[PDB]
C-alpha cells in the first residue's frame, strides 16, 4: 500500500505502453507474438495486439479490459487507449510525490473532460466541404497511393468520389448514407486509363436481348416489368406472354431466363424494349432502383403475366448508348434510386483487376469517411488544440486543480508524440511546431482577424511537414475521438484510484 | 584474433575522443591521483592523465605526443582519424583482406591523400602579420576549446601576438615567436570581460618592494644581481650592502634586481630612495628578464659592469583583480619579447582551462611561422568530404585487392565530418548525406566554384544542408593536416601490424 | 534495437547451416538426433526441415522456403543465403547509423524495382516453340539426376507434359495468363507399373487401372456411349443406345455374355469417382441401379477406347481429343516413383521457361553483374537511402562468394577478379565449379531460369521487410 | 559511459540541492555539521554550509566551487545559486531521455539567461533617493530584516545600533572586517554594547590588580610581541638577574618608547608587571591581531616584537581608552579613534546560540543595510522577480519556435523553484502560493512577492524588501555556466591509486 503499490501500478501499465507504443501509425512497427506451442504472428492491428497480449500484474487487466470494451462496443480506438492512458498515469505519480491528493487528480480530471468536450464539439466539422475540393478526392489519394493505378489515381479517384457524391440514401429513417454495393461499375479493355468515363446513371449488367429490339422506349416516363420464367419454347402462350407485356404496359422489360425469336421480334413489333438474362443481384437493386419486381413465378390466383401496373417499376429515361464496345442498359433517374455507373478503361481485365482491388477499398474507405457525419481534425490537431485550448483553461479554476489541467493537457501530446517516434521523423521539431500553428489559432482566429489564422493543420507523416489536414484530407470520426478521451480518463481514475493490493 | 582485441581496445579511447572533438563538444571530468580536478576538452590532456592498459593504446597514445610535440595542433585529429582507420579495418579484416594487404593498401593511400591535400588550397596567409590576417587564423584556433568566446579570446590573443611579434620586414630566414613568447596568468574572480593583456612580465607575487613606480625617463636602466647582496665579502671566506645602488646608478638606473638575496640595509635603502627591488623563485624567468628587461644578469656582486645592465622602458607595481602583482614590462621601446595575458575568472576551472585553450592558441602561432605555414584548407569537413570523393576516385583507378582498401579508406573520412555532428545536435540522418550532395557535383569546370566552401553548419541557424565556410572565416591549417594524415596513417599501420604481444623474460 | 538485433542474430545462423549446401562441390552437413541418428544429406530442404530454431525469425526463414519450393521448384537455399545477407549487410546500418527500421524499408523496397530491371537486363530469350531446344534446354537444366541414362524420355515426358497444359491466353481485352502451369493439379500422371523408363509414354485424357471383366469384348469404339452404372436390369441397358457398360462393383458371367450378344463392353471395380473422371473427358452420367439408367448416358468426347492390359492389370483408356495423363511405364512402383522424383522436377524446369522464355546467366553471373549495376546506381541517388540502397549489393556478393569457397579457390582474390570483369567485360563472367576458374557463360552455358532468379529477389526483399518490420518479441496466448 | 554519464552527474547535484533546499529564507532551516576537528556548527549561512560539506563526488565539487565563487564575487545569494542551478538541472532529466542532445540544452540555457538578464535590467529601479528619505531608506530596511524575530520586541534596541552601525563606518568603504562582533555571555539582549570602535575581552591571565592605572584619555598603544616576565653556592643568583635584568631594562625599553598601552600575542604575567605597575603602563597580552590591525587602523600604530628598535612612529593615540566591568568581566574598548573606520558590538544574551541567533540575524541585517548602501539598482525580493523573470521568458517561448520553445518552457518552470522553497520553508501552501502569485502577477503587478507576516502575496516595495541587482543577475549568469559544466560532461576519467 502506499507510494508503493502506486509505483508498482505505473510501471505495469508503461510496460503494457512500450507494447503498443511502436504501433501508432500508418507506417509503425510490428509486434511479435509468441506463445506456448510456437506459432508466431506479426500484426499491426491495436485489437489484435491486445487480445493476445499476456498481462501478469493486475493492474494491466483493467486497461486492457476497458479496450476489449473498446473494440466491442466502438471497433475501433484501442491503440489511443493504452498510449494516452498510460501518458496520464505516468505523469500522476509526479502529482503524487508533488503532495496532490489522488482525489484531487481525479476531480480535476473529470473537470478537464466537462471543458474538453466541448472544446471538441465545438472544433469539429461536419460531412461538408467535400465537393468541388480535394477533400475525398485526398482521403481517396490517401487509399489509392498504395495501388498500381497510383499515378492516375487523380483521375479515377474523381470517379470515386463524384459517383459516391450522388448516391445519398436516408436508410434507416433518413440516416444520410451512402449504398455500398452501388455505383455498378465495369471493368473493360476499352482505351487507356485515364479516358475512363463516369456514366450519369445505372448500368444493369445486360444489353438490349436482341439487336433489333428498340433501346429506349418511354424517355420521360417508363415503366419496367422484371420477369423470371422464360419466354422460351416448353410456343404461342410464351410469345403471348408477350401480348401480356403489350396489354399489361411494360415498356422495358427484364426477363431473366431467356426471349424466344418470336417474342424478340414480337418486342420488335411491338416497339418494346427487351432484355435478356440480367445478374440476381442487379436485378434486386432495379427492384430498388426503379422498382422492376423479379417474378420467379406467375400464380397470383392464376394470374400470367407481366400484371398489369402491379409489378412494373418507375424509371424516367432508360437508354443505350454506344460508347466504344460498350452496349449496356442506363437508368437515368426516378422517384428513388440512388444509383449510378462508371466505365473503367485500361489495358485488360486482368489490370482492370486492380481497379477492383482500387474501389473494393478506396469505395469503402471513402465511404467510411462519410459515414460519420461529424468528423475530427486528425493529426494530432485534436490532442494538440487541446493541449493549447486546455493551457488557458487553467485559468478558470486556478486553485488546486490547476496543476492537474496541466498535466493533463500536456499528456495529450503523447499522440502527436508517438506518431513522429515511429515515423522516423525529429520527434521534438514536429511536435514544439504542431504547438505553436495551433498556438496561434486560439489568439486573433475567433476574433474574426485572420489574414492566415486557420487552425486544422496537423501532422503529416509522408511528406514530414505539418500541412492543413483539411486539404491534405485526414479525418477521423468524432464519436471515435470523443469516446477514446472518455474512455482514458476512465482507466486513469480507475488505477489511480488503487491505493492497496493485499494478497491472499 | 590480436587484431580484433587490439580493434576492442581502441573502441575505449575512440568513444573518449568521438564525443570530444568540436566547438559543440563535451568536457570529461578527469580526477588525478594526486587530488585535482581538471575538467578540459583537451585530449592531450586527457591522456596524459588516462593510465595506458592494452600496450596497443601505447601506439595511438605515443603518436598524440608525436602531433602535440611537433605541431601545436591535431591532438583530436589523430584520434580521430586513427580511431575510425582502425574501425573501417574491421570490414576489411573480416572481408579476409590479410593484414599485410591491408596495410599495403593504407600506404598507397599516404600518397593519395598527401598530393591531393595539396591540390585543396584555398587561400594563403601571406604573412603579413597583420591582426586580420592573425585573426583569420587565430579565431577558428580558439574555435573548438570555447564556443561563443572568440571575440574576448580574438581580442586578447591578436594583440598580444603583436607583442612578441616585432615589426619585420623581409624576413624568411629570420625565425621569431618562441612559444615561451607569451604568459598566462590566472587570477581569481572577474569574468571574461576582467582579462587583459600586459606588455610585459607579471609576477603574480604581490609587490615585494616598498616602491610603486620608477621615474618618467625612457628606457629605465635596470640591474640584475647574481651573487647574494650583503656587506662586501672578500674574495675567499671572511670566517657597502647599499653601495652596490650607488654603483648601479651611475649609468641612468632606476630599478635595480637581484638574482639573490638582499643585505640588511639595502633591503630599507633601495626601497627607500624609490628603486624597485625583486628577487625571483623561478630562474628560468630570470633568463626571462634578460629577454623582457633586456637585462644581463651580473656574475658577480657589487660590481654593475655597464655591460651587464639592461633597458627597460617602464616597470611599475600594478591591482589585478584586486590581488596585486609588480609588473617589469616595456613601452613603445626596447620592445618586450614577452607579454603576459591576464585571465580574470571566477572558477579556477574554467580559469585554468581558458588558460589551457590559449596555451593551444599560442602554439598555433607557432605553427604560423614561415615553414610553408600560410596555406589554407577548407574547414568544416570540406577537406574531408572532398577527401572522401577523391578517395574513390582513385579507387576506380587502382586495380587489385587494393580497391577495397581504398574504398574503407575513404569511409574512414566520415568521422570528421560526423562528429562535428554528433558534437552540435544535429541528425546525422540528415546532416551527412546533405554533406554528400553538397560536395558531390557536376561543376561546368575543372574548378568547383562555392562547392569546395561547403561545411558544416554547428550554429543554431536552422537550415536544411550546411552552411559557408567564408561566413566566419573558417579555415584550416594545411600543415596540421598534412602531418595530422602522416601521424595516423603510420600509427593505424602499426596497430595494423601487431600480431601477438609477448612478455619480456623477467 | 535490442529486440531487433535478436532477429537478425537468427538470420545469420540460419544462413550459416545453409551457406555451404549450395553448389556441385557442396559441403555436406551432419544432422544429429537425440536418439543417435546421423544423415550427411545435401538437400538443404532436409536440413530446413530438422533445424530446431527458437527465434520465430527463423521459423519464417523456414516459411519462406516453404512458399519459394512450393510455387518455383527451386530457389530453396538460394533465397536463405540471399535473404539472410540482405538482412545481415544491414545490420550495421541499423545499430551504427541510428537509421529508423520504417527508412531501411522503403530503401529494400526501391532496391528490389532496380534490381529488377538489371534481371531483365541480362536475360537470354529462348524460343519455347522450338522444341528440339527445349529438349537440349529442359535436359540440360534438371543436370544432375538419377535418370541421366534415360534423360531423353525422362526430358520429353515432361516437355509433352507440359506442351498441352499451358494456360493459353493472348488479348488486350483480358489480358494474357502467360501460360500458368498447375502441376500439382491440371496434370493427372497415371503411373503405369510395367515397362521401362524409356517405355513411357503420354497420353491424352484420363487413365484408369481398372480391369475388363471379359477377354472377349468391344476393343475399340471411336465414338461410344458410355453407361456409368454401380449396380431384365442387361436389357434394360441397351434401351439408351449405349457402346460400353462400365461397373462399380463385381461383375459376374451374365453380364458379360448379355451385354457382349449387343456388341456392349464390360468393365468393373470403376468407383463412382472415376466415373467422375469419365465424366470430365467423355460426359456419361453417373448412376447407381441399372433399373434408373437414362438416355442421359453417352459417350460424347471420347475420342478413343482402349483395353490393353499392363502390368498384370488391364487399363482403361478415357482418351479425348488445362489436363493431360501421362502413361510413365516402370519396371515397379518404387521405379515410377523414382520417375516422379526426376520427372516432375523437370516439369518444373519447363513450368519456369513456360513461364518466361527467359534465361539467366548462371555460374554468378547473374549476381556479380547486379552487385556492379546498382552501385552505378547507388552513387545516382540521393537521399538517406545512399546507405541501406548499397547493403542489397554486399549481399548479392554473397553468392557468387559461395560458388567459390566450396570451389576451393581463394575466396578474396576470385571475387575481385570477377568485380573487373562485370565492370569493363561483359555481364555473363561466371564461375566454374570444377576448375574453379573464372569463365563465361557463353563457353561454359549453365543458363537458369529466370523467373528463378525473379522470384528469389522478390522473396527475399519480401522476407526481409518481414524480419525489419518486427520491434519486439512478446509473450501471448 | 554516454548519455547515462550525465543521469549519474545530475543525480549526484540533486543530491545536493536535496541538503540546502532547506536552508532558503530567514525563518529556514540548520544544518548540523560535525568536522573533523570535532568542531560543530549549526548553522543557516549558506557560505558556512557549502564550505564544510566536504562533497567527494566529482560532479558535485564543481557545483560547490560555482557557490563559493558567489560568496567572494558578490557575498549574498549563495543559497540562490544552488537551488537554482540544480533545478535548472533537475527539470533537465525529462529532456534528457527524449534524445536532447548536450548542445541542444546548454544553448538553450545560453538564450534564457541571455533572454533574462535583459528583463532584469527593466525591472531595476535606481533607489537613491528616488521615493525614499536618507534615513529611512536604510531604517525601514533595517526594522524589515529584523521583523518577527526574537528581537522583534527589541527592534527598535537592535535597528538604531544596525543602521548606525553601517552608517558610522566610511560610505566609501564598505567592508565586513569594520562591523565586528562579539559573543559576550551574560545579560540580557538590550544589554548588548555597542562599541564606537573596537574592544577585546582582555585576555591578560595573570593578577596585578591594585596598579597599573588602566584608563587613558590620550593612551600612546604600544603593541609588542615577546614575553618581558622573568618565569660559589651565592653565585647561583647570577643567571637569574642576567636575564632579568636584560628583560627588565627591555620593560625600560617600552618606558622609553612612552607607550600607556602596551599590547602582546604572547601570555604576560605579574613578573612583567612589576615594571609596568612602577611606571604604571596597562599591558594586555594574547591579543589577536585583528583588534591589534583594527588599532593600527584605529590610531595608526606599529607592531615591533622586540622593546629595543621601537620608536614613538610606533605609538597611536584614540580618544578614549576604558577597561570596563560591564559583562560580569574585564572589556577594553576603543572609541573615536583618529583613523578608525570600524565599529563592534558585544552581544549579550541568556546564552551563546541565543546571542548566534541574535548575531547571524544581526549579520544578515548587516549585509542588508550594507549594500543599501554599496548597491544603486535594486531589484523586487520575496521571489517577485523570479516571477518576473518567469512570466518574460514563457511570453519568449509562445513567440519562439523550435526544440528552444520546450527547453524555455523548463527554463521557466525552474524559476519557481525559489518562490517554491521559500514558501515549503515558511509553511506556507506552496500548492496555494504559487497560483495566486503566478495569476497576480499575470494581471500586471510585478512586485507582488511572498508575504511573511500573513500568508498572502504582496508590494515587496511597500514592505522594503529589496535585494541588489547585481546579487540576481551575477547569480543567474553563475548558474547558467553551473549548468554547462555538468549537463557538457560525457564522462568521468579517474587515475586511482
Amino acid at each position: 500500500s502506499g507510494d508503493d503499490i502506486r509505483n508498482q501500478n505505473v510501471l505495469a501499465t508503461m510496460a503494457v505502453a512500450n507494447v503498443v507504443k511502436s504501433s501508432l501509425g500508418p507506417v509503425g512497427l510490428d509486434k511479435m507474438l509468441v506463445d506456448d506451442i510456437g506459432d508466431f504472428t506479426v500484426t499491426n492491428d491495436g485489437a489484435t495486439i491486445l487480445s493476445l497480449l499476456d498481462v501478469q500484474h493486475p493492474a494491466g487487466k483493467i486497461l486492457v479490459e476497458l479496450a476489449q470494451q473498446q473494440d466491442r462496443e466502438i471497433g475501433d480506438g484501442t491503440t489511443s487507449v493504452v498510449i494516452i492512458a498510460s501518458e496520464l498515469l505516468k505523469r500522476a505519480n509526479e502529482l503524487v510525490k508533488n503532495k496532490i491528493h489522488p482525489t484531487t487528480i481525479i476531480t480535476g480530471f473529470r473537470v478537464a473532460l466537462r471543458e474538453a468536450i466541448r472544446f471538441i464539439n465545438e472544433v469539429l466539422s461536419t460531412s461538408v466541404d467535400t465537393l468541388g475540393k480535394e477533400t475525398l478526392i485526398n482521403i481517396a489519394k490517401t487509399s489509392m497511393s498504395s495501388k498500381i493505378i497510383g499515378a492516375d489515381s487523380d483521375f479515377f479517384s474523381n470517379m470515386v468520389v463524384d459517383a459516391l457524391l450522388a448516391v445519398k440514401t436516408q436508410n434507416s429513417k433518413g440516416e444520410i448514407k451512402y449504398p455500398v454495393k452501388a455505383v455498378n461499375v465495369l471493368k473493360a479493355h476499352g482505351k487507356s486509363a485515364t479516358e475512363s468515363l463516369l456514366v450519369p446513371g445505372y448500368a444493369l449488367n445486360c444489353t438490349v436481348a436482341s439487336q433489333a429490339m428498340p433501346k429506349r422506349i418511354a424517355g420521360g416516363n417508363v415503366k419496367i416489368a422484371c420477369l423470371d420464367l422464360n419466354l422460351q419454347k416448353a410456343a404461342g402462350i410464351v410469345l403471348e406472354r408477350v401480348k401480356k407485356i403489350i396489354d399489361a404496359g411494360a415498356q422495358v422489360v427484364l426477363t431473366t431466363k431467356g426471349i424466344d425469336d418470336l417474342c424478340l421480334k414480337e418486342f420488335v413489333e411491338a416497339k418494346i424494349m427487351g432484355v435478356r438474362r440480367c445478374k440476381k443481384e442487379d436485378l434486386r437493386r432495379i427492384a430498388r432502383a426503379t422498382g422492376a419486381t423479379l417474378v420467379s413465378s406467375m400464380s397470383n390466383l392464376e394470374g400470367e403475366e407481366t400484371f398489369e401496373s402491379s409489378y412494373l417499376g418507375l424509371c424516367d429515361e432508360v437508354v443505350q448508348a454506344k460508347f466504344s464496345d460498350d452496349e449496356c442498359i442506363l437508368i437515368k433517374g426516378t422517384s428513388k434510386h440512388s444509383s449510378s455507373s462508371i466505365i473503367l478503361r485500361g489495358a485488360n481485365d486482368y489490370s482492370l483487376d486492380e481497379m477492383e482491388r482500387s474501389l473494393h477499398d478506396s469505395l469503402s474507405v471513402v465511404k467510411r469517411t462519410l459515414e460519420s457525419g461529424n468528423v475530427v481534425p486528425g493529426g494530432g490537431c485534436v490532442e494538440a488544440a487541446l493541449n493549447i485550448y486546455l493551457d488557458n483553461f487553467a485559468t478558470t479554476v486556478g486553485s488546486r486543480e490547476q496543476l492537474a489541467i496541466a498535466e493533463f493537457a500536456a499528456a495529450l501530446l503523447i499522440i502527436p508524440k508517438t506518431l513522429a517516434v515511429n515515423a522516423a521523423k525529429d520527434s521534438s521539431e514536429l511536435v514544439a511546431k504542431l504547438r505553436s500553428y495551433h498556438a496561434a489559432s486560439q489568439m486573433a482566429k475567433p476574433e474574426d482577424v485572420k489574414r492566415r489564422s486557420y487552425r486544422n493543420y496537423g501532422l503529416d507523416l509522408i511528406r514530414g511537414k505539418i500541412v492543413d489536414e483539411i486539404h491534405a484530407g485526414v479525418l477521423e470520426p468524432t464519436i471515435s475521438k470523443v469516446k477514446s478521451l472518455k474512455s482514458a480518463l476512465e482507466a486513469c481514475v480507475a488505477i489511480l484510484r488503487i491505493d492497496t493490493m493485499i494478497t491472499v | 584474433g590480436q587484431i580484433i582485441k587490439s580493434i576492442a581496445a581502441i573502441r575505449e579511447l575512440h568513444q573518449m575522443c568521438l564525443t570530444s572533438m568540436g566547438p559543440c563538444g563535451r568536457n570529461k571530468i578527469i580526477v588525478n591521483h594526486l587530488g585535482k580536478i581538471i575538467i578540459t576538452n583537451d585530449a592531450a590532456t586527457m591522456l596524459r592523465e588516462l593510465d595506458i592498459v592494452h600496450p596497443a593504446v601505447k601506439v595511438l597514445v605515443m603518436a598524440t605526443e608525436q602531433q602535440k610535440i611537433d605541431m601545436g595542433d591535431g591532438t583530436n585529429l589523430v584520434m580521430i582519424l586513427a580511431g575510425e582507420l582502425l574501425n573501417v579495418s574491421e570490414k576489411l579484416i573480416s572481408m579476409g583482406l590479410s593484414a599485410v594487404e591491408i596495410i599495403q593498401g593504407y600506404n598507397m593511400a599516404r600518397k593519395f591523400t598527401l598530393k591531393e591535400l595539396d591540390e585543396m588550397v584555398v587561400g594563403e596567409i601571406t604573412d603579413k602579420n597583420d591582426k586580420n590576417e592573425l585573426l583569420k587564423m587565430i579565431k577558428p584556433v580558439i574555435s573548438s576549446k570555447k564556443y561563443g568566446s572568440e571575440d574576448i579570446l580574438s581580442e586578447l590573443v591578436s594583440e598580444a601576438v603583436s607583442h612578441v611579434l616585432p615589426v619585420a620586414q623581409q624576413a624568411g630566414e629570420i625565425p621569431y615567436f618562441n612559444v615561451d613568447s607569451i604568459r598566462v596568468v590566472k587570477i581569481m574572480g572577474g569574468s571574461l570581460s576582467n582579462s587583459t593583456v600586459i606588455k610585459g612580465m607579471v609576477f603574480n607575487r604581490e609587490p615585494e618592494g616598498h616602491v610603486k613606480s620608477l621615474s618618467e625617463d625612457k628606457k629605465h636602466k635596470v640591474a640584475v644581481f647574481t651573487c647574494p647582496l650583503d656587506i662586501a665579502n672578500t674574495e675567499t671566506k671572511g670566517t657597502q650592502i647599499d653601495a652596490m645602488m650607488k654603483e648601479i646608478a651611475d649609468m641612468g638606473v632606476e630599478c635595480i634586481v637581484a638574482g639573490a638575496g638582499v643585505g640588511e640595509l639595502a633591503l630599507h635603502y633601495l626601497n627607500r630612495y624609490g628603486i624597485l627591488v625583486l628577487k625571483v623563485p623561478s630562474k628560468f624567468e630570470l633568463r626571462r628578464l634578460c629577454r623582457v628587461c633586456g637585462a644581463t644578469p651580473l656574475p658577480r656582486l657589487g660590481a654593475p659592469t655597464p655591460e651587464e645592465l639592461g633597458l627597460v622602458e617602464t616597470v611599475k607595481t600594478m591591482e589585478i583583480g584586486g590581488d596585486r602583482v609588480t609588473v617589469f614590462k616595456q613601452e613603445q621601446g626596447e620592445i618586450s619579447r614577452t607579454s603576459t595575458i591576464i585571465l580574470r575568472g571566477a572558477t579556477q576551472n574554467n580559469l585554468d582551462d581558458i588558460e589551457r585553450a590559449i596555451d593551444d592558441g599560442v602554439a598555433a602561432v607557432k605553427g604560423l611561422m614561415k615553414p610553408s605555414g600560410g596555406k589554407l584548407l577548407p574547414g568544416a569537413g570540406a577537406t574531408e568530404i572532398e577527401l572522401i570523393s577523391r578517395i574513390t576516385k582513385y579507387g576506380e583507378r587502382t586495380p587489385g585487392l587494393l580497391q577495397l582498401a581504398i574504398k574503407q579508406f575513404a569511409v574512414a573520412f566520415e568521422v570528421v565530418p560526423r562528429t562535428l555532428a554528433e558534437t552540435a545536435g544535429l541528425d546525422v540522418n540528415e546532416v551527412l548525406p546533405n554533406l554528400y550532395a553538397a560536395h558531390n557535383v557536376t561543376e561546368p569546370g575543372a574548378v568547383k566554384t562555392d562547392h569546395l566552401y561547403k561545411g558544416v553548419d554547428i550554429d543554431g541557424e536552422s537550415d536544411e544542408g550546411v552552411k559557408d565556410i567564408r561566413e566566419e572565416n573558417i579555415y584550416d591549417m594545411l600543415a596540421t593536416k598534412k602531418f595530422a594524415i602522416n601521424v595516423a596513417t603510420e600509427a593505424a599501420t602499426t596497430v595494423l601490424s601487431i600480431d601477438q604481444i609477448i612478455m619480456a623474460k623477467k | 534495437r535490442q529486440a531487433q538485433i535478436s532477429n537478425i542474430t537468427a538470420a545469420k545462423a540460419v544462413a550459416d547451416v545453409i551457406r555451404t549446401c549450395l553448389g556441385p562441390k557442396a559441403m555436406l552437413k551432419m544432422l544429429l538426433d537425440p536418439m543417435g541418428g546421423l544423415v550427411l544429406t545435401n538437400d538443404g530442404h532436409a536440413i530446413l526441415r530438422e533445424i530446431d530454431v527458437a527465434h520465430p525469425a527463423a521459423k519464417s526463414m523456414l516459411e519462406l522456403s516453404r512458399t519459394q519450393d512450393e510455387e518455383v521448384g527451386d530457389g530453396t537455399t538460394t533465397v536463405i543465403i540471399l535473404a539472410g545477407e540482405i538482412l545481415a549487410q544491414c545490420a550495421p546500418y541499423l545499430i551504427e547509423k541510428n537509421i529508423h527500421p520504417v527508412i531501411i524499408i522503403q530503401a529494400l523496397k526501391k532496391a528490389l524495382t532496380d534490381a529488377l530491371e538489371v534481371i531483365k537486363q541480362v536475360s537470354k530469350p529462348v524460343d519455347v516453340e522450338n522444341d528440339a531446344a527445349m529438349k537440349k534446354l529442359i535436359q540440360a537444366s534438371i543436370g544432375t539426376k538419377y535418370v541421366i541414362h534415360w534423360s531423353e524420355k525422362m526430358c520429353e515426358l515432361a516437355l509433352d507434359a507440359v506442351k498441352t497444359v499451358r494456360k493459353d491466353l493472348g488479348q488486350t481485352v483480358e489480358g494474357e495468363p502467360n501460360f500458368e502451369i498447375d502441376i500439382k493439379r491440371y496434370v493427372r500422371v497415371e503411373k503405369i507399373p510395367g515397362g521401362d523408363v524409356l517405355d513411357s509414354r503420354v497420353l491424352k485424357g484420363v487413365l484408369l487401372n481398372k480391369d475388363v471383366v471379359h477377354p472377349k469384348m468391344s476393343r475399340h469404339i471411336e465414338n461410344p456411349r458410355v453407361v456409368l452404372l454401380d449396380c431384365l436390369m442387361c436389357e434394360q441397358i441397351l434401351a439408351v443406345r449405349p457402346t460400353l457398360v462400365i461397373t462399380e462393383k463385381g461383375v459376374s458371367d451374365l453380364a458379360q455374355h448379355y451385354l457382349l450378344k449387343g456388341g456392349c463392353s464390360v468393365l468393373r471395380r470403376v468407383k463412382k469417382s472415376d466415373n467422375n473422371r469419365i465424366a470430365r473427358v467423355t460426359g456419361a452420367t453417373i448412376v447407381n441401379r441399372v433399373e434408373d439408367l437414362k438416355e442421359s448416358d453417352v459417350g460424347t468426347n471420347c475420342g478413343l477406347f482402349k483395353v490393353e492390359m499392363i502390368g498384370d492389370e488391364y487399363f482403361s483408356f478415357l482418351d479425348n481429343c488445362k489436363a493431360c495423363t501421362i502413361m510413365l511405364r516402370g519396371g515397379s512402383k518404387d521405379i515410377l516413383n523414382e520417375i516422379d522424383r526426376n520427372l516432375q522436377d523437370a516439369m518444373a524446369v519447363a513450368r519456369n521457361v513456360m513461364l518466361s522464355p527467359s534465361l539467366s546467366p548462371g555460374g554468378g553471373a547473374t549476381e556479380m553483374a547486379v552487385s556492379v549495376k546498382l552501385a552505378e546506381k547507388a552513387k545516382q541517388l540521393e537521399g538517406i537511402q545512399q546507405w541501406p540502397y548499397q547493403a542489397v549489393a554486399d549481399a548479392m556478393e554473397c553468392i557468387p562468394r559461395t560458388l567459390i569457397q566450396n570451389a576451393g579457390g581463394d575466396p578474396i582474390r576470385l571475387l575481385s577478379q570477377l568485380r573487373a570483369k562485370h565492370a569493363q567485360g561483359n555481364f555473363t563472367t561466371g564461375i566454374d565449379g570444377d576448375k574453379g576458374k573464372i569463365v563465361d557463360m557463353v563457353s561454359y552455358g549453365i543458363w537458369e531460369p529466370e523467373v528463378i532468379k525473379q522470384q528469389s529477389v522478390k522473396t527475399a526483399i519480401e522476407s526481409a521487410c518481414l524480419l525489419l518490420r518486427v520491434d519486439d518479441i512478446v509473450s501471448g496466448v | 559511459q554516454g548519455k547515462g554519464q550525465i543521469i549519474s552527474n545530475i543525480n549526484a547535484c540533486v543530491a545536493v540541492q536535496e541538503a540546502l533546499k532547506p536552508t532558503l529564507g530567514p525563518l529556514g532551516s540548520d544544518i548540523l555539521i560535525v568536522t573533523s576537528n570535532q568542531k560543530t556548527t549549526i548553522s543557516n549561512d549558506g557560505a558556512t554550509i557549502l564550505k564544510l560539506l566536504d562533497v567527494v563526488h566529482p560532479a558535485a565539487k564543481t557545483l560547490v566551487d560555482i557557490s563559493r565563487a558567489q560568496d567572494a564575487e558578490v557575498g549574498d545569494g549563495t543559497t540562490s545559486v544552488t537551488i537554482l542551478a540544480g533545478e535548472l538541472m533537475k527539470e533537465a532529466k525529462p529532456f534528457l531521455e527524449e534524445g536532447i542532445s548536450s548542445h541542444l540544452i546548454m544553448k538553450g540555457y545560453r538564450k534564457a539567461v541571455s533572454l533574462a538578464v535583459e528583463k532584469i535590467n527593466e525591472l531595476a529601479v535606481d533607489i537613491t533617493s528616488e521615493k525614499s528619505s536618507g534615513r529611512e531608506l536604510l531604517e525601514r530596511c533595517a526594522r524589515t530584516a529584523m521583523s518577527s524575530k526574537l528581537i522583534h520586541n527589541n527592534a527598535d534596541f537592535f535597528v538604531k545600533m544596525c543602521v548606525d552601525a553601517v552608517l558610522s563606518l566610511d560610505r566609501n568603504d564598505l567592508d565586513d572586517k569594520l562591523i565586528g562582533i562579539k559573543k559576550i555571555p551574560g545579560g540580557a539582549m538590550e544589554e548588548s554594547l555597542f562599541i564606537n570602535g573596537v574592544a577585546f575581552k582582555k585576555t591578560f591571565s595573570y593578577a596585578g590588580f591594585e596598579q597599573q592605572p588602566k584608563k587613558f584619555n590620550n593612551p600612546k598603544i604600544l603593541s609588542l610581541n615577546v614575553e618581558l616576565e622573568l618565569k660559589h653556592v651565592e653565585d647561583y643568583q647570577a643567571i637569574v638577574d642576567a636575564e632579568w635584568q636584560l628583560i627588565f631594562e627591555k620593560l625600560r625599553q617600552v618606558e622609553e618608547t612612552g607607550a600607556n598601552i602596551v599590547l602582546s600575542k604572547l601570555p604576560i604575567g605579574d613578573l612583567a608587571t612589576q615594571f609596568f605597575a612602577d611606571r604604571n603602563i596597562f599591558c594586555a597580552g594574547r591579543v589577536s591581531a585583528d583588534d591589534m590591525n583594527r588599532v593600527i587602523q584605529a590610531v595608526g600604530g606599529s607592531i615591533q616584537s622586540t622593546t629595543s628598535d621601537i620608536k614613538p612612529e610606533h605609538l597611536g593615540t584614540c580618544a578614549l581608552f576604558e577597561e570596563m566591568q560591564i559583562g560580569s568581566e574585564r572589556y577594553n574598548l576603543f572609541q573615536g579613534c583618529p583613523q578608525a573606520k570600524t565599529c563592534t558590538l558585544l552581544l549579550r544574551g541568556g546564552a551563546e546560540q541565543v546571542i548566534a541567533e541574535v548575531e547571524r540575524s544581526l549579520h544578515d541585517a548587516i549585509m542588508i543595510v550594507k549594500r543599501a548602501l554599496q548597491n544603486k539598482l535594486i531589484v523586487a525580493g520575496g521571489g517577485a522577480t523570479e516571477m518576473e523573470v518567469s512570466k518574460c521568458l514563457r511570453d519568449y517561448s509562445k513567440t519562439i519556435a523550435g526544440k528552444q520553445q520546450m527547453i524555455i518552457n523548463a527554463f521557466a518552470k525552474a524559476l519557481e523553484v525559489i518562490p517554491r522553497q521559500l514558501c515549503e520553508n515558511a509553511g506556507f501552501d506552496a500548492i496555494e502560493i504559487l497560483n495566486k502569485l503566478r495569476l497576480a502577477h499575470s494581471k500586471g503587478e510585478k512586485w507582488y512577492g511572498v508575504v511573511f507576516e500573513t500568508e498572502n502575496i504582496g508590494d515587496n516595495f511597500a514592505k522594503f524588501v529589496w535585494e541588489p541587482a547585481l546579487v540576481k543577475i551575477n547569480a543567474l549568469n553563475s548558474a547558467t555556466e553551473a549548468t554547462n559544466l555538468i549537463l557538457s560532461v560525457d564522462e568521468t576519467i579517474t587515475n586511482k591509486g
